[PDB]
RNA sequence: CUGGGUCGGGGUUUCGUACGUAGCAGAGCAGCUGCUGCGAUCUAUUGAAAGUCAGCCCUCGACACAAGGGUUUGU
RNA sequence: GCGACGUCGCUUUUUGAUCCUUCGAUGUCGGCUCUUCCUAUCAUUGUGAAGCAGAAUUCACCAAGCGUUGGAUUGUUCACCCACUAAUAGGGAACGUGAGCUGGGUUUAGACCGUCGUGAGACAGGUUAGUUUUACCCUACUGAUGAUGUGUUGUUGCCAUGGUAAUCCUGCUCAGUACGAGAGGAACCGCAGGUUCAGACAUUUGGUGUAUGUGCUUGGCUGAGGAGCCAAUGGGGCGAAGCUACCAUCUGUGGGAUUAUGACUGAACGCCUCUAAGUCAGAAUCCCGCCCAGGCGGAACGAUAGCGCCGGAG
RNA sequence: AGGUAGCCAAAUGCCUCGUCAUCUAAUUAGUGACGCGCAUGAAUGGAUGAACGAGAUUCCCACUGUCCCUACCUACUAUC
RNA sequence: CAAGGUGAACAGCCUCUGGCAUGUUGGAACAAUGUAGGUAAGGGAAGUCGGCAAGCCGGAUCCGUAACUUCGGGAUAAGGAUUGGCUCUAAGGGCUGGCAGCCGACUUAGAACU
RNA sequence: CUCAUCAGACCCCAGAAAAGGUGUUGGUUGAUAUAGACAGCAGGAUGGUGGCCAUGGAAGUCGGAAUCCGCUAAGGAGUG
RNA sequence: AGAUGGUGAACUAUGCCUGGGCAGGGCGAAGCCAGAGGAAACUCUGGUGGAGGUCCGUAGCGGUCCUGACGUGCGAAUCGGUCGUCCGACCUGGGUAUAGGGGCGAAAGACUAAUCGAACCAUCUAGUAGCUGGUUCCCUCCAAAGUUUCCCUCAGGAUA
RNA sequence: ACCAGGAUGGCCUAGUGGUUAAGGCGUUGGACUUAAGAUCCAAUGGACAUGUGUCCGCGUCGGUUUUCGAACCCCA
């Protein structure tokens, strides 16, 4: 018999294999479609979720009641040191799909990227690319490499670039770098290949790939939450207090005839550590790193045009469970997936952006740098010492 | 929600709803009614088992449980002007009152009474301009 | 000539001014010819004391440790 | 738009008819929960027709994508009423769903009343009290190791297949305009928001709190002070982190072939005709993209310890 | 003998969710009445009625995770 | 048979005498789902057949107490206020030789301070 | 013979009717045809008559009863 | 099911005999004392006093609700909280009395040794069953009936 | 629905075996009384619910109709 009052189903079936992620670094499942008329650029980048803060900004939205009014918006900081490009990979189109045609690695590969090729760096004699590196010092080896590049320009339709993160500049305990294919979009295959050949062994900041007030995509893995029941996993209604064998269940898991359990019923299992692609996260800031100029350590990352302070993006006591942000970073609007210290994939948008919320121009007034390790109430330690005066600690 | 002929250009931002059906709020005007018993809220399509709920500025259907006898045993539209549930303004600032309060209105939006005791939230005041005229203090 | 770990130090933060000492502060009471006591509390030391990674941040301070062990894998 | 007198059917969401299966037992009403399916479509998309002026409402087609609520009374299915709403459509899945719950009602034993009976007792007549057992097996389902093959291993990958998701509403503007004698009264494009849903997240607000963190306090105990402890977390105030709530916050997306329909050229049928040959526009549909998983399915690359290449018979 | 005093849609009334009032926004519930009582009624006891009741119902105040709408903590498990 | 404290108390909670080794095992972790306890913003029964369960209340002192009634009750009706710690004051007794001297038990009330 | 954007496909037998189709194929009956048809393209639609009767007036041009003539290739006292 | 002869009141039901036990509080009956009032009859006030099949409530006795725990249990009826009662028709040990168509019952067909709308043991008894279940080697040859009539016959016989 | 009944003056009831239409109240006419009730003397009326069969002959017996009342409609 039919159910009387209609109720929408709990949970999306479009994320259905609710399993632990088989990758830890979020994979770009689909890169932006290439336009040969565009200049040659990168389409993706790899950062690390440092933490969150909140900003104050005036809004220019005609038709809203918040026009010329200042809002406080939640923002997430993603510490993005420059990527080092170490490889060039080409892809040929085939009626069975997109085949990896050829991979060329650079002459020098850092130990951070080398650590990715090992499951145990300590007991290894650390020998990856020690025979491949002889290709770039041999005259016949360059005479094979340049014909491999000629084969890629003749046959490949897609060019991606292998780049790895710089783990030494991060406060993480991890020093093994993350490698990633990043699809080089832009002009022809020949000039697209020449671009990556020149940027081979070189560093790419986040400024060259992304810009201020652009909507990007954040790809990552959800926070792990372990084996969870239906009440926290699929958000079903709790059964009443009088229920005998437990009230945090689903009461009926199916009718008698389909004489199985359907794949659409909520069951207990893994919740979290799920790979996700959230779209249209606005870049509210790209802040530069910690600079050493004139002997001074310039660190006024959070000093806006409305602040005139000298404070950094790092709050009081640093980020909780992360460390410091001494590299260039992306301030994104709102919440992105993952834990602190989780690797995040930043992708250029797959959509065309003609909306006012997408084309909105952002001018930050205030960046909150109070401690998140409690109810911290000062933006800077000079402000804290000015309010309190001398303590016993002198 | 409002669906009124007298409307401002910009529509209201979502606030926390602290007044479900069954909530008895203060009647903050001189109609003689002291209580407004909320029996439903305007504009809600709803969901299975979910109570309709109201924040400040949202119009509700309400009976009078205590007051003059010619106001009871019937339903009036009313507009919530104060609430104890803390709601977040778009400035990120959180405001709540110590009392839940509303005023008896009609379909068009005119209060039956002619003066309001206590403050009226800005979310109610700009959305209902005949309420904000008789408000003494605002937000 | 470098690494993490432990301790220590800073930072952050949590509560809210620690023990001791002093006070012609203290409702009063008692004993001596102004002094000596009892006395909850108060004031100063003293935004003190105490805690703070175990899943918070930074040290380049101290200490020892770290160039090891086992089991398999051949085109 | 209907439609009498007549007549042809469909369906098994009604009750019957029958007694084929089950009486060495298939747990018997409702409701709660949760998934999916149907269309005889209430709403929303696209349309045609009205005794369609506008608004509103009818009738019909493609159409089941997405919705279809909060309550008083009743055990109720059904019903009726209040209120909201885009609408508050109808159904199936052993009259879905009791090793899922509940046990209000039926339908054991106790007891009361009315009627009937000489009586024991009877009552699709009321009333009250009345034990709801077992999964550790196999499958299915959800997660979790792995398994065959590429010599071994690792890195980066591709996508065959499978799932799939967004929804609807309000306000401003158009505009008191078109339309209309007037009363009344739209729409397209834009703009701001919201509902339902989905995926997240904790900067903030709220919650938690045995950092048993830090004060306060009762009874007791360590001779007293200090420091503590016990009272199955002594009680209480505030509380870091971490988890967490439309109770805070963020995000939710593009095409193609087309259906209904409207059409173009154009015969059949010297006229005409959207159709016969040919052609166009065409949508909450369908399919793909996006997104999620990644095949006893491939690829490229790295390094390969007594092993890899090159030049004897068995 | 033809049911008197009383009482009543009662724990007794089919029709029946009886009609009116009251209670509510809305009441097949409750109370107060009405009596044509399928089928009330006087020690097969009628009517009343303080006190009492782990007895059966209705409404109100207060209070609350019963619920909107779930979340977090602790002990013993489950787990290895 | 039945000690001390608190307390009306042989209540509960802690301790001395005496007893014991946590009730047929230990170790490691802290997933769901349980069983037994807690807290929850806003609302306050909208949940449900039904306020089931949980929660509010609670002791004592000073007030104050309705309809009804078989005049006994109802009645801790309902509803209020107070309550800690400290420092005092007053009153309530006994024995010896309207007075003096010597002692001593607990209460109860009032007040100040904090 | 038949095209189905619901095709059909073999006793029992496993699904369909009344009604309907300028789909397409055949057949029956009757006309209207080389004393030249049917479309299609043009041209004439005449006087008696602008009809007694009704209706204010209707003159073929709301209605009911009159529905004959001739020059004729033809024209109903007229289908709109 | 029926019969004959026995064994049980160590559980429980009730009578009798003899023992044992029931904190601390609340309300405050009668009797009594004094004060005040009244012409009397007597009446107000304040104490006292300590009654009650009296109330809160410990032990005890019981077992309402969660329709909680458990439900191959700790347990063939237990456990937790919340509860009824707790000076009287109270609770309890031992002794004693009543025995199966009998006992005993503040009455539920309850209890009478985990047994009760007639206990338990042995025998009669291998009770009867038109009704279920089963019925043990091979090959060869032949090969049905569910119809007639009668029957307390209709799940069975006799008869053809 | 099944069984059992019941339909007669204006109302309420009698009535067979088969020949007789009965009674009460009412209506009507006359007395009594000033008049009316009460009382006295009288009179009429019946679709015998219908048609059919039996019989010489039916309101009566027997089957079928048309209106009514009574009992039962149970076990799940
Ligand atoms: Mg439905
Ligand atoms: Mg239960
Ligand atoms: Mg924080
Ligand atoms: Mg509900
Ligand atoms: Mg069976
Ligand atoms: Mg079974
Ligand atoms: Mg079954
Ligand atoms: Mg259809
Ligand atoms: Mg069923
Ligand atoms: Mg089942
Ligand atoms: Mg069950
Ligand atoms: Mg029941
Ligand atoms: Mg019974
Ligand atoms: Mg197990
Ligand atoms: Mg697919
Ligand atoms: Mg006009
Ligand atoms: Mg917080
Ligand atoms: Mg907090
Ligand atoms: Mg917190
Ligand atoms: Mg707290
Ligand atoms: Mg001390
Ligand atoms: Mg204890
Ligand atoms: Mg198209
Ligand atoms: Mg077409
Ligand atoms: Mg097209
Ligand atoms: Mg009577
Ligand atoms: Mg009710
Ligand atoms: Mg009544
Ligand atoms: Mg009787
Ligand atoms: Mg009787
Ligand atoms: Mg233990
Ligand atoms: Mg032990
Ligand atoms: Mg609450
Ligand atoms: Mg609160
Ligand atoms: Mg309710
Ligand atoms: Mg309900
Ligand atoms: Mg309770
Ligand atoms: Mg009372
Ligand atoms: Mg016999
Ligand atoms: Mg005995
Ligand atoms: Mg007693
Ligand atoms: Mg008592
Ligand atoms: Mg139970
Ligand atoms: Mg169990
Ligand atoms: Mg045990
Ligand atoms: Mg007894
Ligand atoms: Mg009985
Ligand atoms: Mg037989
Ligand atoms: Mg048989």
């Amino acid at each position: 018999s039919h159910r009387k009052f209609s109720a929408p189903r709990h949970g999306s079936l479009g994320f259905l294999p609710r399993k632990r992620s088989s990758r830890h670094r979020g994979k770009v499942k689909s890169f932006p479609k290439d336009d040969p008329s565009k200049p040659v650029h990168l389409t993706a980048f790899l950062g690390y979720k440092a933490g969150m803060t909140h900003i104050v900004r005036e809004v220019d939205r005609p038709g809203s009641k918040v026009n010329k009014k200042e809002v406080v918006e939640a923002v997430t900081i993603v510490e993005t040191p420059p990527m080092v490009v170490v490889g060039i990979v080409g892809y040929v189109e085939t009626p069975r799909g997109l085949r990896t045609f050829k991979t060329v690695f650079a002459e020098h590969i850092s130990d951070e990227c080398k650590r990715r090729f090992y499951k145990n760096w300590h007991k290894s004699k650390k020998k990856a690319f020690t025979k491949y590196c002889k290709k770039w010092q041999d005259d016949a080896g360059k005479r094979q490499l340049d014909k491999d590049f000629s084969s890629m320009k003749k046959y490949c339709q897609v060019i991606r670039v292998l780049a790895h993160t710089q783990m030494r500049l991060l406060p993480l305990r991890q020093k093994k770098a993350h490698l990633m294919e990043i699809q080089v979009n832009g002009g022809t295959v020949a000039e697209k290949l020449d671009w990556a050949r020149e940027r081979l062994e070189q560093q790419v900041p986040v400024s060259q790939v992304f810009g201020q007030d652009e909507m990007i995509d954040v790809i990552g893995v959800t926070k792990g939450k372990g084996y969870k029941g239906v009440t926290s996993r699929w958000h079903t209604k709790k059964l009443p207090r009088k229920t005998h064998r437990g009230l945090r269940k689903v009461a009926c898991i199916g009718a008698w005839h389909p004489a199985r359990v359907a794949f659409s019923v909520a069951r207990a299992g893994q919740k979290g550590y799920h790979h996700r692609t959230e779209i249209n996260k606005k870049i509210y800031k790209i802040g530069q790193g910690y600079l050493i100029k004139d002997g001074k350590l310039i660190k006024n990352n959070a000093s806006t045009d409305y602040d005139l302070s000298d404070k950094s993006i790092n709050p009081l006591g640093g980020f909780v469970h992360y460390g410091e942000v001494t590299n260039d970073f992306v301030m994104l609007k709102g919440c992105v997936v993952g834990t602190k210290k989780r690797v995040l994939t930043l992708r250029k948008s797959l959509l065309v952006q003609t909306k006012r919320r997408a084309l909105e121009k952002i001018d930050l007034k205030f960046i909150d740098t109070t401690s998140k390790f409690g109810h911290g109430r000062f933006q800077t330690v000079e402000e804290k010492k000015a309010f309190m005066g001398p303590l016993k600690k002198d | 929600s409002k669906r009124g002929r007298g409307g401002s250009s910009g529509a209201k931002f979502r606030i926390s709803l602290g007044l479900p059906v069954g909530a008895v709020i203060n009647c903050a005007d001189n109609t003689g009614a002291k209580n407004l018993y909320i029996i439903s809220v305007k504009g809600i399509k709803g969901r299975l088992n979910r109570l309709p709920a109201a924040g400040v500025g949202d119009m509700v259907m309400a009976t009078v449980k205590k007051g003059k006898p010619e106001l009871r045993k019937k339903v009036h539209p009313a507009v919530v002007i104060r609430q104890r549930k803390s709601y977040r303004r778009k400035d990120g600032v959180f405001l709540y009152f110590e009392d839940n309060a509303g005023v008896i209105v009609n379909n068009k939006g005119e209060m039956k009474g002619s003066a309001i005791t206590g403050p009226v939230a800005k979310e109610c005041a700009d959305l209902w301009p005949r309420i904000a005229s008789n408000a003494g203090s605002i937000a």
